[PDB]
């Protein structure tokens, strides 16, 4: 739950206008640092505009060094159709006392390549992760940046920004009409926080399974969810849903 | 590797009809990145919309929020309009006052 | 060893009274004030008043007042408490404390049990309670008063699996209480099992084999 | 009489989580705001007075917070020996007053009960009554509803619960019910059956004993 964490995303097709190579930067659950190939400085989002600084800077040499390499993986590919490179570098704090780093790289949708820290050096299995991780591994300094990082300026910024916001969800459970002779439950939960919430149902207090369970994003920091399950026409009042979240004392029933 | 999108449509707060909230359109689980999102009142593009940064879940599927501050009617109807390389037709979502 | 020793369980009919205890040791008690609290099962706690032995001053709860009288016997360093014309609502935990004027109390006493009620001292009847891969056994503990009695099993050498259940007021105004253990269905065939139940108001012990 | 108004009156949580216990007063009472811990079979142990000053031995993460007529019992990292239940007292002015208590309770998982039936012995049955034994075994959580079924019969206004405490490894209950009858009317039916509903269950278990 506390973690540091940036998502970078290049692709080899950008359409007209938008940026080929683009990154977001993540404590916890939310957004403090953007950066796109187009703007090519690092801004920061949301509170942390109001500052100060010597990092914003530090962000943007490392964010134009990144830029330059994952747009140069592409020429280490080859074939023609488009290629989404996406990139995932970060630490978190362990259950221990400890950093765990992650450095996990994915093509065209799913992982291929990982920075092997033991090691120190990019690899992966198919020959497209051979081909990019020696690409970067003939960049000097790049490996040495990637590991000082993840084993160090990563966990050391984690632990200073030490220095736990509830608000429970409004309720609402609505029946619709269906099919024939079926009905639709639907049990919503408004602009909550954290986002860990779950939402069950019951039927004469017995298990109704989980419904299909929907969550999302609020623009203010909240989140929002909802569950639904097809039920049958009459029985409808048979049904409670029960909600669980860090913002409430005990398991929360809501009732039609 | 191509995902297609799923759109959810809501209010951040309980809707009634008479005090201002947030209509929220957030099209996640996505691939590739290229997708655009419009807001609709009543069947046209609203242009008093902000949209967040585009990113991926764990999962590598994109995300996206589309978001704009309104009031809600009793008439007015409002939905979203997404548009995907999965898609052959633009998908519309209606905004479900039940939900 | 600062601590405060009170006198041990009551029963008493509806319309008695009772004078409780409160010898306090490791300390001077003519320094400090004496406090009562009162909780009634699973209810929560509520002060019934305090006295000074130095000045003699009695604060006193106006909800009992009229039944309720604090002393202080500085030369046997005892406080006590008399509560006048019992009622059942007047049974209870009753706890004294250490008080001064400026800090609630922090030193307790372990409390005394209050029992009001016309049922007779009661010893109980333990009946057996017996019958995959796990089984469960068990005693019916049944129709005992004044309260409390303790379970074990196969004398304290079983306590894993093994619940006792908080007894329960039945309508004739005796207790009755349930304890039970799940063991290995394997064990049935070679291994005893035996609930021992202490009843000390009655004086009586029971040891069950359950079969 | 100062009223205190303490809230919640229980809350479900996990080891290392922070919990906050509210407490109001009906009237100002300055900071003369106690808050003690009570376990089951003790006496109220005294963790904090003046609202704010720790106890000596309480740990710090402990604390409290407030003025005038609101006060706060802050758990920053909630450890196993605090399950317990909380009370604050205000004693500045006569009577004192207790809150109503927050019992502070383990969060787990949803399981599901075992079911045990258990027959009248036939030593009770020489009594002149039966009774007839159903136990739930390490549930959660507490809700549970159990229907007593004699042949068919369901049986209302003749049984009586029970129900432990936490377990000390499981956080699990348990639960007893009793089903008490004559002699008489219990020689003269077939089928004992206790049906058990609770929400770790997709239907409800039934277990059940023919005289005989």
């Amino acid at each position: 739950h506390l973690s540091l964490l940036y998502h970078l995303t290049a692709v080899s097709s950008p359409a007209p206008g938008t940026p080929a190579f683009w990154v977001s930067g993540w404590l916890g659950p939310q957004q403090y640092l953007s950066y796109n190939s187009l703007r090519g400085e690092a801004e920061p989002c949301g509170a942390w505009v109001w500052e100060n600084s010597w990092y914003w800077e530090k962000e943007t040499t490392d964010l134009r060094i990144k830029e330059k390499l994952f747009l140069e993986a592409f020429k280490a590919l080859g074939g023609k159709g488009p290629y989404t490179l996406q990139g995932l570098l970060g630490c978190e704090l362990g259950p221990d006392a400890t950093s765990v780093p992650t450095a996990k790289f994915a093509l065209n949708g799913e992982e291929f390549m990982n920075f092997d820290l033991k090691q120190g050096t990019w690899g992966g299995d198919w020959p497209e992760a051979l081909a990019i991780s020696q690409r970067w591994q003939q960049q000097d300094k790049a490996a040495n940046k990637e590991l000082t990082f993840l084993l160090f300026s990563c966990p050391h910024r984690l632990r200073e920004h030490l220095e736990e916001w509830k608000e429970p969800p409004s309720m609402r459970l609505k029946a619709r009409p269906s099919s024939p002779g079926f009905s639709v439950l639907t049990c919503s939960a408004f602009s909550f926080y954290p986002p860990e919430l779950q939402l069950r149902f019951l039927r004469n207090g017995l298990a109704a399974g989980t419904g299909q369970g929907d969550f999302g994003p609020n623009s203010d920091g909240s989140f929002h969810a909802s569950s639904s399950l097809t039920v049958k026409s009459g029985d409808e009042h048979h049904y409670c849903c029960i909600v669980q979240h860090a913002g409430l004392a005990q398991p929360l029933r809501v009732e039609l | 590797i191509q995902r297609t999108p799923k759109i959810q449509v809501y209010s951040r707060h309980p809707a009634e009809n008479g005090k201002s909230n947030f209509l929220n359109c957030y099209v996640s689980g996505f691939h590739p990145s290229d997708i655009e999102v419009d807001l609709l009142k009543n069947g046209e593009r609203i242009e008093k919309v902000e949209h967040s940064d585009l990113s991926f879940s764990k999962d590598w599927s994109f995300y996206l929020l589309y978001y704009t501050e309104f009031t809600p009617t009793e008439k007015d109807e409002y939905a979203c309009r997404v548009n995907h390389v999965t898609l052959s037709q633009p998908k519309i979502v209606k905004w479900d006052r039940d939900m | 060893q600062v601590q405060l020793v009170q006198s041990g369980a009551e029963l008493k009919k509806p319309g008695a009274s009772v004078k409780l205890s409160c010898k306090a040791s490791g300390y001077t008690f003519t320094s400090y004030g004496i406090s009562w609290v009162k909780q009634a099962t699973g209810q929560g706690l509520e002060w019934i008043g305090e006295i000074y032995p130095r000045s003699g001053n009695t604060y006193y709860n106006e909800k009992f007042k009229g039944r309720a009288t604090l002393t202080a016997d500085k030369s046997t360093s005892t406080a006590y408490m008399e509560l006048r014309s019992l009622r059942s609502e007047d049974s209870a935990v009753y706890f004294c404390a250490r008080s001064t004027t400026v800090r609630p109390p922090g030193i307790w006493g372990t409390g005394t049990t209050v029992t009001v009620s016309s049922a007779s001292t009661k010893g109980p009847s333990v009946f057996p309670l017996a019958p995959e891969s796990t089984a469960a056994l068990g005693c019916l503990v049944k129709d005992y008063f004044p309260e409390p009695v303790t379970v074990s099993w196969n004398s304290g050498a079983l306590t894993s699996g093994v619940h006792t259940f908080p007894a329960v007021l039945q309508s004739s105004g005796l207790y009755s209480l349930s304890s039970v253990v799940t063991v290995p269905s394997s064990s049935l065939g070679t291994k005893t099992y035996t609930c021992n139940v202490d009843h000390k108001p009655s004086n009586t012990k029971v040891d069950k084999r359950v079969e | 009489d100062i009223q205190m108004t303490q809230s919640p009156s229980s809350l479900s949580a996990s080891v290392g989580d922070r919990v906050t216990i509210t407490c109001k007063a009906s009237d100002h009472i300055n900071n003369w705001l106690a808050w003690y811990q009570q376990k089951p079979g003790q006496a109220p142990r005294l963790l904090i007075s003046g609202a704010t000053s720790l106890e000596t031995g309480v740990p710090s993460r402990f604390s409290g917070s407030g003025t005038g007529k609101d006060y706060t019992l802050t758990i920053s990292s909630l450890q196993p020996e605090d399950f317990a239940t909380y009370y604050c007292q205000q004693y500045w002015s006569t009577p004192y007053t207790f809150g109503g208590g927050t019992k502070v309770e383990i969060k787990r998982t949803v399981a599901a009960p075992s079911v045990f039936i258990f027959p009248p012995s036939d030593e009770q049955l020489k009594s002149g009554t039966a009774s007839v034994v159903c136990l739930l075994n390490n549930f959660y959580p507490r809700e549970a509803k159990v229907q007593w079924k004699v042949d068919n019969a369901l049986q209302s206004g003749n049984s009586q619960e029970s129900v432990t405490e936490q377990d000390s490894k499981d956080s699990t209950y348990s639960l007893s019910s009793t089903l008490t009858l004559s002699k008489a009317d219990y020689e003269k039916h077939k089928v004992y059956a206790c049906e058990v509903t609770h929400q770790g269950l997709s239907s409800p278990v039934t277990k059940s004993f023919n005289r005989g």
